[PDB]
RNA sequence: GGCUCAGGACAACGGUUGCACCCCCCGCGGCGGUCCUAGCCGGACACCGCUGGCAACCCGGCGCCAAGACGUGCGCGCAAGGGCGGGCGCCCGGGCGAGCAGCGUGACGCAGCGACGGCCCGCCCGGGCUUCCGGGGCAUCACCCGGUCGGCGCGGUCGCGGCGCGCCGAGGGCCCGACGCCUGGCGGAGAAUCAGGGUUCGACUCCGGAGAGCGGGCCUGCGAGACGGCCCGCAC
């Protein structure tokens, strides 16, 4: 009343009783709501990597005796 | 309610030990499940909040499960056609009442789907070319909310074909 | 050959099991999948055994036996963990339970002088034993096997014929 | 029976080795769960306001804590109820103190202060190997701390070297007969010697035998061996090294000091 | 947390074991891969406005609006459970005194997390049960018990177990005092008395147990059979 909104910008004339209140916008994604959802990614995917890496290593150690591990399916 | 405490019993030398505290609820007990086979009808299973916040789920009806003939290594899902035997009671029986330890006949299409083809044990072999293949139950409907099992082999086969043929 | 033979009588015994109908359930080892009784040679072993760990050994009657017990601390499904003690049998009358009878002594500061006391403990009996009444044997604590029992036997010594009773600290 | 868990604590019920006056109060403070139990931890604020002075009352330390004013192993705490323990790194910045959280020959804690070079790591004792989830080895110890993907070559009971900064291990020491060890429970708390045998008892406890720098010889049970290096300690210890006095000796020293 | 000691006499309680029969909030440290509109999803209620019932207590109907509320859910396979996988008289690593854990593989099922990322693991405090020893008086109470004793099987439980049910057998306790009856009976740490040996008490400061007029039942929640929480009967 005045999906896929790149913008996000809007309106603001609302009402006004002198002090101007109008409610405030809830729903809406600007610079900090998508900074911190791709910081978010990147810190789990830095996290996934090390841990894989950690794996990787101690892999390659123990070359002198016998492992158990859940192998990775898919 | 129903409780498992032993407070109410008697002692070794059959004496009235006396009452000290009321009812507590660590020591309780729910009714059973009575899972029930098919033979507003349908797979249905309920769901029980227990101590610790931990979920255990029971059973009212059910039909089929998963069943594994362990000498051959052949598993499929089957239909479970009713219950023949049980230890316990006979009534047990007559209910086609699902628990542990009950022995079942399953249909036979997903094994002679396959099957009648290579050389196994003559027994099962004879069971599949049939309608039903006898079998037992291995998990705890009630507590888990299904009903696994597996086909009957050797001296155990021999003892319940022995006890179900005359009847 | 000696293997052979093993596996003969173990093979040989799951069948008069079977043929025993007045039986209401079959009875098996649940460690032991059945299925290897088919097999003519003898690569898959057929009995189920274990140690106990605190320096015993395991009776031969257990090993070459043709008994199940799930309470049986040899051949069974439970563990021996706790206090081991010693006794005399007091009664031995149940199917696979024992009564037995333990001595000590009690001081009174008063009169500066001694009391003799005894009690009764309930243990299990597995097959692998035979024991008769004054016997001596050893028993160790387990998990509640039932409303009185919490104790399993694991040695037996026998005691002579018509020997007097005697009060037998232990 | 209690229908939950308890939060309170009574003062004459505390720990003896706090030394808390029995006039202070009905009550004293109840340490939250953390890195170190009931009965071999001291709170945050017992320390910051019955030793140190640096506060009067239970309020000053509030704020004190709340304006981050103490490192606790690297990491700011602003609970007057978080437990230190054995082995611990206290550092004040504002005052340039650094404190290593000892035992005493008495039986009770003390500070024990330290340089910058060796602040940077602690000790700690391993007491417990498992498999956890995907069956990948892992490794606890006494602070209440697990550490994945352990060297094979390192035991129970062994202790272990981690920098403060990386949770990471540097190097181990095993438990073996001619190793320096502090015992840290029971008679014997505060006590240094070398271990000199070890005699196990099937389903029992196991008893070590150590022997002082003078020659005395103690028992006690391996629950409470701590070992602090390769026959030379590895950190700072207190002014004595691990000798308890006999009564005579410590009257003579209190008429001295008196 | 605070109050009290009615009830309960192989029980509670005190010391000593164990769970390889168990559950656990906050907190500390780790770990963090999820089968088949993602510049940000959907609909409501509360407060509030209009119209109202009733002595009081209590609420009704219509109406626009928010979420770290509810529901759906973007994603590298992952919850519970189930089958198979060691020996040849015994003993001489992930871990134990102790064949316990974990893993692979054939089938089932898609549980939990995810519109500002927490499912899971360990420790800690706490709880539940459990071994051994101690644990009032009367013999004008001498024989007692019949799920009482044991075995097999299922069910239920966080979990072992006659805890409950079916079947089988017959057992278990007793002058080293059973069973029954009585108590103006909570227990211990301790108090009074005073050569030494002891006698009597222990409502009350600390620990532990039990209860909230009597008797029962239950929801929420990690945790209560809770009563300054709800439902019923009885007496007020
Ligand atoms: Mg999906
Ligand atoms: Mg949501
Ligand atoms: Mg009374
Ligand atoms: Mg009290
Ligand atoms: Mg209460
Ligand atoms: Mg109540
Ligand atoms: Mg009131
Ligand atoms: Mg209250």
């Amino acid at each position: 009343l005045f999906t896929k909104v790149d913008p996000k910008d809007q309106m603001l004339v609302c009402e006004l009783i002198k002090k101007l209140k109008y409610p405030k916008v809830q729903r809406v994604v600007t610079d900090e709501k998508y900074a911190r959802k791709q910081r978010v990614i990147a810190e789990k995917k830095e996290i996934m990597r090390k841990s894989l890496q950690q794996l990787e290593e101690y892999k390659a150690l123990l070359s002198r005796m016998g492992k158990q591990h859940n192998i990775r399916i898919y | 309610g129903i409780t498992h405490d032993k407070m109410y019993k008697r002692s070794k030398t059959g004496a009235v030990q006396g009452k000290w505290h009321k009812k507590r609820k660590y020591n309780l007990g729910r009714q059973p499940a009575n899972t029930k086979l098919i033979v507003n009808e349908g797979q249905k299973i309920s769901t029980i909040r227990c101590r610790g916040g931990n979920i255990k789920r029971r059973a009212l009806r059910l039909s089929h499960g998963s069943f594994a003939w362990g000498s051959a290594d052949i598993s499929h899902k089957a239909r479970i056609l009713q219950v023949v035997y049980n230890s316990t009671s006979n009534e047990l029986v007559r209910t086609n009442t699902l628990v542990k330890g009950c022995v079942v006949q399953i249909d036979s299409a997903p094994f002679k789907s396959a099957l009648s083809n290579d050389t196994l044990d003559k027994e099962i072999l004879d069971q599949i070319r049939g309608d039903h293949i006898l079998a037992r139950i291995s998990s705890r409907p009630g507590q888990v909310g299904t009903a696994d099992g597996y086909i009957l082999e050797g001296p155990e086969l021999l003892f319940y074909q022995k006890k179900l043929a005359p009847k | 050959r000696r293997a052979l033979e093993r596996a003969e009588t173990l093979r040989k015994a799951a069948y008069e099991m079977a043929e025993n109908q007045h039986e209401r359930a079959y009875h098996k080892q649940s460690q032991i999948f059945q299925g290897r009784f088919l097999r003519k040679d003898n690569a898959r072993c057929l009995r189920f055994y274990k140690s106990i760990g605190m320096g015993y050994h395991t009776p031969i009657t257990a090993i070459n036996g043709t008994y199940i017990d799930k309470k049986c601390p040899f051949t069974g499904n439970v563990s021996i963990r706790g206090r081991i003690l010693r006794g005399v049998v007091h009664s031995a009358k149940m199917q696979r339970s024992i009564i037995v009878r333990r001595d000590y002594l009690h001081f009174v500061q008063k009169y500066k002088r001694y009391e003799r006391r005894h009690k009764h403990v309930a243990a299990h009996l597995s097959p692998c034993f035979r024991v008769k009444e004054g016997d001596i044997v050893t028993i160790g604590e387990c998990r509640p096997l039932s409303k009185t029992i919490r104790f399993n036997v694991i040695k037996v010594e026998p005691v002579s014929e018509a020997a007097k009773k005697r009060f037998s600290p232990f | 029976m209690a229908r939950g868990v308890r939060k309170h604590l009574k003062r004459l019920n505390a720990p003896k080795h706090w030394l808390l006056d029995k006039m202070g109060g009905i009550w004293a403070p109840r340490p939250t769960n953390g890195p170190h139990g009931l009965r071999e931890c001291i709170p945050l604020i017992l320390i910051l306001r019955n030793r140190l002075h640096y506060a009067n009352t239970y309020a000053e330390t509030s704020m004190i804590l709340q304006d981050k004013n103490v490192l606790i192993d690297g990491k700011p705490r602003t609970d007057p109820t978080f437990p230190v323990g054995f082995m611990d790194v206290f550092e004040i910045p504002k005052v340039h103190k650094t404190f290593r959280v000892l035992y005493d020959v008495k039986g009770r804690f003390t500070l024990v202060p330290i340089q910058s070079n060796e602040a940077g790591f602690k000790l700690c004792r391993v007491q417990k190997i498992f498999l956890g989830d995907k069956g990948m080895p892992y490794l606890s110890t006494h602070d209440a701390r697990t550490i994945r993907f352990p060297h094979p070559d390192i035991k129970t009971n062994d202790t272990i070297k981690i920098n403060l900064k990386t949770g990471k291990i540097d190097e181990w020491y095993k438990f073996d007969i001619g190793k320096i060890v502090m015992v840290t429970g029971g008679r014997n708390c505060g006590r240094i010697g070398t271990i000199q045998a070890i005699d196990k008892h099937m389903g029992s406890y196991t008893m070590i035998r150590m022997k002082d720098t003078e020659g005395t010889e103690f028992l006690t049970r391996l629950c409470n061996v701590f070992v602090i290096g390769n026959d030379s300690p590895a950190v700072a210890i207190p002014t004595t090294k691990g000798i308890r006095p006999d009564i005579i000796k410590n009257r003579e020293l209190r008429l001295r000091s008196i």
